């Protein structure tokens, strides 16, 4: 009954984002929008009346099947997932990523073995930009995946840096097994891909 | 001044049932019918159903007839909702929400004559858990720095907590001490069912042997801080 | 020469002034006497534009017999916002007679005489009358009792059908008689009887209809999914007692696809303890009285709501509900409107 588009939105400060939405059936629609963490906002409602407290930048519009928002001058505040409403349906969602004038960077080279222990490996890009890149981890010099999950500290305040905390999860059986646990980082602003150094039982 | 106040998150185990609230203030609780949406992160929002705070006429999505029902208490103006049979699936966030109003002071109002739609006001939400086991208790190690001191640069270091529940945690350093060049990253969750974050720091290279480093974890819902000293180790 | 609008309107009976019953009474001294020969003008070549569901008229009679319930239903005891109030609570004579509405000086009521008129829209045979047809204020749920009935097709009245926040208002064409009785000596025990055939041959019609609305999709009726026992049974008052009924028997799908076409039993309770349609708490009244308590009553209208969701099925599912009072009110007056004129 809805369908909402794009997906994701790689927009800057500055720009038009542009978000469209088509029904099959028609009427009342109400744009929202999501701020990560917090409880969705009314923006527009009834189609292209602006709810309280909304900025002149966001305005609705249509033409035919396919409604419009579109968004002018973009800050962070803008940041985040935008979604259609009729009645009790609602899109797929629209991710609009907002970014900064920063150039390029290059992520910090670290990594760290367990303790000592807590067994009784995470992978550091420390103050790189853009938000793009990319982990890896080849232990036995080989890919592992699915035991490695993620986190981003969303883009610094000073510099305007981001950095990531790739965490690779293994259980008491496979530490031991393999004398290898390398984690790759390619970026941006890199020349060519190289690793680091780790070892068990030396340091 | 139109607040819904939801109570707190909380786990449970598969097949359990969860009855959270929603506080109202500020308006009649009378005059408007009270939805429940519920939001997965991965995927967008979801009706679930309203209710008439007058009479007590609820209207269940037939996705989820059976394994939701909508209650209220006149008295103190709040709406409920309980899960019945909690699986896998039912992991998510749950917000309680009105439209915009239309009664404009008339004494006799229904919430079935206004719009209901116009999805105006949210509560805060609430995290419900659908994973094994409970717990809540937290456990932190040290992380390694290097194993030479540097010529002149800065080093890493910092302190990897796992097994906590629920948000968030607070982690600071040499008690508050240290701020610059601090990272505490956001919360993962592991397909355990609990949370698992990290904490870390930049600072010069010829300070390790000398200044200490030690990263205060704290969450309160167990009632657990802790006091963890980072070091250069066994070589 | 005229412009929608609003006005305190007063009403007109024929309420007996021997009488003790309670809604005589109350019109003795709140109505005037009826006119024997009332003036209705058609207007040729005139349309107007009606809507039912904000027309002021339904929120004065609901002031109405709000001011009538809270003056003679008075309980035993009244539990209403953290407060306890113990009262005489006589059993008393209650049957409603009909009241109608009618304009001050200077004001008129247009009527619209589109036999198939939905309720909202313009209307092509339009007439101005001093008064409205004679209303019975019946208070009841899921079924409404005592009523006018359509002129022609079945009709389904609905601010926005696809809307499924909003009531659906089922009028009926063809009456189908309701007969509850307690019999002679436990005091609380009643039934209901509905004609089998009549009504599963009603309810269809009514099907067909919904089907017309909802591009051909199954339309199926299934029990409350919720609420007080005022909204999930069928609830009224009969000879001042009120009567909570249980309203299954009436939905079911299968004998229209056998060996239904006889009479349908519902059994009913005598409450005691009610929550007031008015909105208030909760009423304590005395026990039923002794004897044979029995009320005959048209079926004349249906109340449903149909449910929401992400679906996409190929069934549309509605229940009785309501609750809304006004909504009773609603579909008596929804082809009068009051205008101002000069
Ligand atoms: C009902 O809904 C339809 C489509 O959703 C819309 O075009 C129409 O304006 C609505 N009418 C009312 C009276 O709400
Ligand atoms: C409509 O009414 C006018 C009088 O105002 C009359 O002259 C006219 O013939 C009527 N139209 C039709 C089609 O009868
Ligand atoms: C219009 O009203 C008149 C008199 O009240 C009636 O004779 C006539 O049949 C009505 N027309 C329609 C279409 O209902
Ligand atoms: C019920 O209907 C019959 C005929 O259909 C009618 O004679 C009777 O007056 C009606 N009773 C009411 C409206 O109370
Ligand atoms: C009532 O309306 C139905 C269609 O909705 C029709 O088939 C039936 O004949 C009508 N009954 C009457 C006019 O008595
Ligand atoms: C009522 O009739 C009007 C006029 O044709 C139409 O626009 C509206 O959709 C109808 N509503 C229903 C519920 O049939
Ligand atoms: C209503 O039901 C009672 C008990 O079954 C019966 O005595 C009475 O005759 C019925 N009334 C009518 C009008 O059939
Ligand atoms: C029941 O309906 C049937 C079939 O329409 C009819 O033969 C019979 O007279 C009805 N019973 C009563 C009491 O009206
Ligand atoms: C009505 O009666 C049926 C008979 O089985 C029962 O299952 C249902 O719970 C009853 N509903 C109410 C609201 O009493
Ligand atoms: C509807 O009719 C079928 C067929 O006789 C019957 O088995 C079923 O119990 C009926 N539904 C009720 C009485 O709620
Ligand atoms: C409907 O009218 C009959 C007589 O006309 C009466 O006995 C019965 O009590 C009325 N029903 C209600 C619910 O008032």
């Amino acid at each position: 009954v809805l369908t909402q588009s794009p997906g994701t939105l790689s927009l800057s400060p500055g720009e038009t984002a542009i978000i469209s939405c088509r029904t099959s059936q028609y009427g009342s629609l109400a744009w929202y929008q999501q701020r990560p963490g917090q409880a969705p906002r009314l923006v527009i409602y009834s189609g292209s009346t602006r709810a309280a407290g909304i900025p002149d930048r966001f305005s609705g519009s249509r033409w035919g099947p396919d409604y419009t928002l579109t968004i002018s001058n973009l800050e962070s505040g803008d940041f985040g997932v935008y979604y259609c409403q009729q009645y009790e349906f609602f899109g797929q969602g629209t991710k609009v990523q907002v970014d900064i004038k920063r150039t390029v960077a290059a992520p910090s080279v670290f990594i760290f073995p367990p303790s000592d222990e807590q067994l009784k490996v995470v992978c550091l890009l420390n103050n790189f930009y853009p938000r793009e890149a990319k982990v890896q981890w080849k232990v036995d010099n080989a890919l592992q995946s699915g035991n490695s999950q993620e986190s981003v500290t969303e883009q610094d305040s000073k510099d305007s840096t981001y950095s990531l905390s790739s965490t690779l999860t293994l259980s008491k059986a496979d530490y031991e097994k393999h004398k290898v646990y390398a984690c790759e980082v390619t970026h941006q602003g890199l020349s060519s891909p190289v690793t680091k150094s780790f070892n068990r039982g030396e340091c | 001044q139109v607040r819904l106040v939801q109570s707190g998150p909380q786990i449970k185990t598969p097949g359990a049932s969860v009855t959270i609230s929603c506080g109202t203030s500020g308006y009649d609780f009378m005059e408007s019918l009270i939805n429940w949406v519920r939001q997965d992160i991965g995927k967008g929002p979801e009706w679930m159903g309203w209710i008439n705070p007058r009479g007590g006429g609820v209207n269940y999505g037939r996705r989820f007839q059976g394994k939701v029902t909508m209650t209220r208490d006149v008295s103190s103006g709040t709406a409920y909702l309980t899960l019945r049979g909690l699986t896998s699936d039912d992991t998510a966030k749950y917000y309680c929400v009105r439209g915009k109003s239309c009664c404009g002071g008339r004494r006799y109002c229904n919430g079935a004559d206004c719009f209901n739609w116009d999805f105006e006001h949210w509560g805060q939400g609430t995290l419900v858990i659908v994973s094994s086991a409970s717990t809540k208790g937290p456990s932190v190690f040290p992380l390694a720095p290097s194993s030479k001191s540097t010529s002149g640069g800065t080093a890493a270091l910092g302190c990897l907590v796992k097994d906590y529940f629920p948000e968030p945690v607070t982690v600071s350093w040499n008690s508050g001490a240290l701020t610059s060049g601090v990272h505490t990253f956001p919360a993962v969750l592991q397909s355990s069912g609990l949370y698992s974050l990290s904490s870390v720091v930049t600072v010069p290279s010829s300070s390790l042997g000398t200044q200490t480093y030690i990263c205060n974890v704290n969450h309160k819902p167990s009632n657990t801080k802790v006091d963890k000293k980072v070091e250069p180790k066994s070589c | 020469v005229w412009k929608d609008a609003d006005t305190t309107l007063f009403c007109a009976s024929d309420a007996k002034a021997h009488e003790t019953e309670v809604h005589n009474v109350w019109a003795t001294h709140a109505c005037v006497p009826t006119d024997p020969n009332p003036q209705e003008i058609h207007l040729e070549n005139v349309t107007e534009n009606f809507n039912m569901w904000k027309n002021n008229m339904v929120e004065q009679m609901q002031e109405d017999v709000i001011s009538l319930w809270d003056q003679s239903l008075q309980p035993c005891v009244k539990l209403t916002g953290g407060s306890v109030i113990k009262q005489a609570c006589p059993k008393i004579s209650f049957d409603p007679i009909p009241i109608h509405y009618c304009t001050p000086a200077g004001y008129v009521i247009l009527k619209c005489n589109d036999k198939n008129f939905n309720g909202t829209g313009p209307c092509k045979n339009v007439s101005s009358v001093q008064c409205t047809h004679g209303i019975k204020p019946v208070v009841s749920t899921q079924l409404l009792l005592n009523g006018s009935l359509a002129e022609e097709e079945i009709i389904i009245r609905s601010e926005n059908l696809t809307n499924n926040a909003k009531t659906i208002i089922v009028h009926l064409n063809k009456s189908v008689e309701i007969n509850c009785t307690r019999p002679s000596n436990d005091i609380r025990k009643a039934y209901c009887e509905i004609n089998g055939t009549k009504w599963n041959k009603v309810l269809k019609q009514v099907t067909e209809k919904l089907k017309e609305h909802f591009n051909n999709k199954t339309i199926i009726f299934q029990p409350p999914s919720g609420g007080d026992l005022e909204i999930t049974m069928h609830h009224f008052n009969c000879r001042g007692e009120f009567f909570y009924c249980n309203t299954t028997q009436l939905f079911n799908n299968t004998c229209i696809g056998k060996g239904c076409n006889g009479t349908i039993t519902l059994p009913c309770k005598i409450k005691q303890i009610i929550n007031m349609w008015q909105g208030t708490g909760q009423a304590m009244y005395a026990p039923p009285i002794d004897g044979k308590i029995n009320c005959v009553s048209n079926i004349t209208g249906i109340l449903l709501t149909r449910d929401g969701g992400a679906n996409n099925t190929s069934n549309e599912t509605f229940r009785p509900g309501g609750g809304n009072i006004k909504d009773n009110w609603r579909s008596e007056l929804y082809k009068y409107k009051v205008v101002q004129i000069e």
